[PDB]
């Protein structure tokens, strides 16, 4: 993972101070499991505490996220798509 | 039991004593700091006595000795000496130490550079009162004093300051520690000059080495840590529902919100009294500092000391004040041996059956004649009856050599 | 961002809505109150010294120094021995007022130095200095049974808990 | 109103001091006396 | 922060969507990261 | 002294009189009216604020001890390098040289009169380090050289008493030419006459 990860803890602005805080956030170094889309791939990961995202690409292969409880009509679930016009 | 070391040469070190004399005169509103501009949280303070007006007259109390601190350490000359426009002091270079007129502060380059080294805000029910004594109004203290200590030697610290030649000065100085004027005289062109290269050395020692201004650095930084923390603690809940009083006000009933109320009251009464105690505790060391420094300038730099080391290591020869941001530095000059030789010794000398001992200073051997020299310097004189005294005979005195008192009559 | 903290959890700015603009939140001032007053005995007029604080807002002669701003005392340019300690190198009575000036270090004197001169002293005076040290304080016992529980049993019951 | 009453050795109320009338009023109320010294003395805080 | 949204569900599943390349599918050469969150 | 600790046991008793919460200040009072279930939490809020103050008196106390503990070595001291003997410390016992000192005794302290020397009367001379006589270099074996004008004396720092140069109040060392600021004088010796 090396320094990545790190993301704005909340909306407060700070100006040359040094600030400290306790949320969840990716550790760093850390080991970050990566997968290749093409085939010489997308499997269903368990979410937990939150998920850091990295996509390297030129072509944008990956348009979306999809998350929730059981992934199927049973259940509500929450869907981030991009079909070329608009993220929804 | 018979050999000796005399030091045939010596060297002036100039050393910085850095001492603090005060801290920030912070001042805290108990009313405002614990219930912040609401009278629901003022009427359950008032149900708590006089914890407020007891803190605030704590607070009050160290901010005035702080005053009190300052103006005894710096304040000890009843007149406000002035350097002569021309510095002839027969060799001595007090440029470094005495004010630049250049500069648009009446400062010294090495206490410029001091306040330079060091370095350092409006809050809610927090306030820091000016010093009584100015920094400028400090540095002209400082100045006085150097000027006094320069033209009149310690005797601007006795009663009325009587000019007396830097030289000579320097020669009673030496007089002082043990060593006759004459090897000032001697030497003054060499002690001039050491004088000089110590000074440039200090100077170039504070500006190179950090920590050296910690000690004050340090005070500084711990009054500064505690008003940080002691604002950090208003955003502490002490068990309430929230830190800010408006929402725990706002959204809750006055009959269930005073028992929040009241958690957050304790907790930050509980605060500032821990805080207070703590700047007490610290006054009172910056007191005990402070008492130092006034007695180290009323015995180090308005007269020459004798106390070891309590000057400065080494024969203390004078030394220099220099303001600095709540705090004085003392350059102490003192008188250390150089170059040491062995000599072969006797407590006395054997001549026609009487036994003489040296008024001042010692007997010394260098391998085929006897000699009487001042222990702090290798000066060797013959053996006279005007630096000797008779006392006894000889088969009482044990471990004595025999010699020949030359008596300045006799030829 | 919506609003900035400072170094210690205070807001020091916010994002106003409406405008999408940046607003500094600056403490409105406040201060302590001293009065200058020379004794009952001496006079019964005083001054106010607003602590900290600028006084372009809340007025017969007004002195504004580092320690905040003087009403009632006038500030003269010759410098007098201190009398009062206002602070910031300013000090406060004289004709039949209270008047404000800086502090003077002292009687300003140069001693006539010269390579080849010295200056003795042909007589002497013996003075008498009085120091008073305090060396100790009054012996002072509370009992805590009695000073905050009284004469009662219950509370002496709940203070062991302590 | 505050007030600084100086009671007699009888218990007779002789004199008065309204903390509000004046500035020198609250110095003698917030030092509880009727005489003042020379001196400063904080004795209230002015909050805009 | 870019998206903030008051969803109200628990998320216990996360599965990302790519874009299928036609040819019988052959899925660009990419690569995604996931690294968890932890406190 | 005697007002902080008279203040600090005044507003220790004032204390008493604070609610700290509580429906009264009095604690029989309001354990007359209350049943225990309520009346111990009252007597507990009470408790805990006569205690909170009793320990800030009692830390107040402990910091004025240590200052009067620091005063009274500082007296201590005083008492026997300035009573008990002489101290050559300046200003430890006194502005000037201090030649002895009495103590008094005050209700909770000691008041030292240092009887001390102050030069006075001052006057100028023109001094030189050394006198050159016979190419020999003298030097005050106790004193100063000093010139009026006319002659040249030799006399204590601290008081002007005029001497004339000799050879057992001034020491010989070295020659003239290597004393910077020497002078020409004569050296009466008393094996002359
Ligand atoms: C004494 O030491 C100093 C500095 O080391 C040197 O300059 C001087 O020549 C020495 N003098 C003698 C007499 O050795
Ligand atoms: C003292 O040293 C400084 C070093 O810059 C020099 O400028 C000055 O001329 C010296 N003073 C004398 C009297 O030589
Ligand atoms: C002479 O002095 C030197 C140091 O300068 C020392 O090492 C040596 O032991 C001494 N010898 C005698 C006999 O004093
Ligand atoms: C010792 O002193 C004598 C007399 O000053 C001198 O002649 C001799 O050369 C010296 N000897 C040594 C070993 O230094
Ligand atoms: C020193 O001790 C030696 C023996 O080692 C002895 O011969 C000599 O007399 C002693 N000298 C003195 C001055 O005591
Ligand atoms: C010194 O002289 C005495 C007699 O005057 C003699 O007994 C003694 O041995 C002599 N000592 C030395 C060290 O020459
Ligand atoms: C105080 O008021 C003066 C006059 O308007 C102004 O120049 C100065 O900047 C003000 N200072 C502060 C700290 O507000
Ligand atoms: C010294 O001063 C005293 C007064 O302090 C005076 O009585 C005395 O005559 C003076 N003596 C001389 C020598 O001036
Ligand atoms: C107080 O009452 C007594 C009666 O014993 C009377 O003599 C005295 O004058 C009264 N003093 C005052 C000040 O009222
Ligand atoms: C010495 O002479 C100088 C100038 O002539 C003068 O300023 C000073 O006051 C004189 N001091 C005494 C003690 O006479
Ligand atoms: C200096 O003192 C000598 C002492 O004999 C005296 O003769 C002479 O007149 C004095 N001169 C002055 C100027 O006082
Ligand atoms: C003092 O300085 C002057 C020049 O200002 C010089 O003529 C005189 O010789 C010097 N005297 C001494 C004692 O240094
Ligand atoms: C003192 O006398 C020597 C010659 O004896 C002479 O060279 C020198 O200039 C004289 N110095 C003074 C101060 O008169």
């Amino acid at each position: 993972s090396f320094t990545r990860g790190v993301y704005y803890p909340d909306k407060v602005f700070r100006s040359s101070v040094l600030h400290s805080t306790q949320d969840l956030f990716l550790p760093f170094f850390s080991n970050v499991t990566w997968f290749h889309a093409i085939h010489v791939d997308n499997p269903v990961l368990p979410f937990n505490d939150g998920v850091y995202f990295a996509s390297t690409e030129k072509s944008n292969i990956i348009r979306g996220w999809i998350f929730g409880t059981t992934l199927d009509s049973k259940t509500q679930s929450l869907l981030i798509v991009n079909n070329a016009t608009n993220v929804v | 039991n018979n050999s000796i070391a005399i030091p045939t040469n010596f060297t002036i070190s100039v050393t910085t004593e850095i001492l603090p004399v005060s801290m920030t005169k912070t001042s805290v509103d108990c009313t405002m700091y614990i219930c912040g501009d609401s009278t629901e949280c003022s009427n359950l303070l008032l149900q708590y006595g006089s914890f407020c007006t007891q803190l605030n007259r704590a607070l009050t109390g160290i901010a005035v000795e702080q005053d009190k601190n300052t103006q005894e350490v710096f304040a000890q000359v009843k007149q406000i000496y002035k350097t002569p426009p021309i510095k002839d002091f027969g060799g001595f270079n007090f440029s470094q130490i005495l004010p630049d007129p250049s500069k648009p502060s009446k400062r010294s380059p090495i206490e410029d550079l001091l306040f330079n080294k060091v370095t350092l805000q409006k809050f809610n029910g927090l306030t820091v009162l000016p010093p009584l004594l100015t920094d400028e109004m400090i540095a002209q203290y400082t100045s006085a004093l150097l000027a006094g200590t320069i033209t009149s030697g310690w005797t601007f610290g006795a009663g009325p300051a009587l000019q007396i030649p830097f030289p000579m000065q320097m020669a009673y100085r030496f007089n002082g520690i043990g060593v006759t004027q004459n090897v000032l005289y001697e030497n003054q062109k060499l002690i001039a000059n050491q004088f000089n290269s110590a000074i440039g050395k200090i100077q170039d020692s504070l500006s190179s080495t950090p920590s050296a201004l910690g000690k004050l650095q340090d005070v500084v930084n711990q009054n500064a840590q505690a008003l940080n923390t002691l604002v950090k603690q208003l955003s502490s809940n002490f068990g309430a529902i929230s830190s800010v009083l408006n929402d725990i006000l706002s959204r809750l009933d006055p009959p269930e919100a005073e028992v929040q109320i009241d958690r957050l009251i304790t907790g930050r009464l509980q605060s500032l009294q821990t805080y207070v105690t703590q700047q007490l505790i610290r006054a009172a060391e910056i007191r005990a500092s402070a008492n130092l420094a006034a007695t180290k300038m009323s015995e180090c730099v308005l007269g020459q000391s004798k106390r070891v080391d309590f000057c400065g290591k080494g024969y203390h020869l004078m030394s220099f004040p220099q303001s600095a941001p709540h705090g004085v530095v003392f350059l102490h000059v003192t008188y250390v041996p150089a170059q040491e030789k062995n000599f072969t010794t006797a407590p006395a000398i054997c001549h026609d059956g009487k036994a003489h001992f040296p008024r001042e200073g010692v007997f010394v051997s260098n391998g085929t004649h006897w000699f009487v020299t001042q222990r702090n310097f290798y000066e060797p004189q013959i053996i006279t009856t005007d630096n000797t005294f008779v006392s006894g005979n000889c088969d009482v005195v044990i471990g004595i050599v025999n010699n020949t008192v030359y008596d300045p009559l006799q030829p | 961002q919506q609003f900035g903290r400072d170094i210690a959890d205070t807001t020091d700015a916010v994002r106003d809505p409406q405008t999408l603009e940046i607003l500094d939140i600056t403490p409105c001032s406040f201060g302590g109150v001293s009065v200058i007053t020379p004794g009952t005995n001496t006079s019964n007029q005083v001054a106010v010294l607003y602590q900290d604080v600028n006084c372009t807002e809340v007025g017969s002669n007004v002195f504004q120094t580092r320690a905040g701003c003087l009403i009632g005392a006038e500030h003269v340019n010759n410098s007098y021995e201190c009398d009062i300690p206002i602070g910031a190198g300013i000090c406060a009575v004289a004709s039949q007022s209270i008047i404000a000036y800086t502090m003077s270090l002292g009687a300003e004197n140069s001693v006539a130095y010269s390579n080849n001169s010295i200056a003795i002293p042909t007589n002497f005076t013996i003075s008498v200095t009085t120091e008073i040290l305090p060396v100790s304080m009054t012996k002072t016992s509370v009992d805590c049974t009695m000073y905050i529980c009284g004469d009662s049993t219950e509370c002496s019951n709940l203070l062991l808990q302590y | 109103r505050t007030f600084l009453l100086k009671y007699n050795e009888n218990g007779t109320i002789t004199d008065a001091v309204d903390c509000a009338l004046d500035p020198l009023s609250e110095t003698k109320c917030t030092l509880k006396s009727f005489t003042v010294e020379k001196g400063i003395y904080q004795t209230s805080n002015f909050r805009v | 922060p870019l998206v903030d949204l008051p969803i109200g569900i628990n998320i216990t599943r996360f599965q990302t969507l790519l874009a299928l390349h036609r040819s019988g599918w052959t899925a660009g050469a990419a690569a995604y990261y996931v690294g968890y969150l932890q406190p």
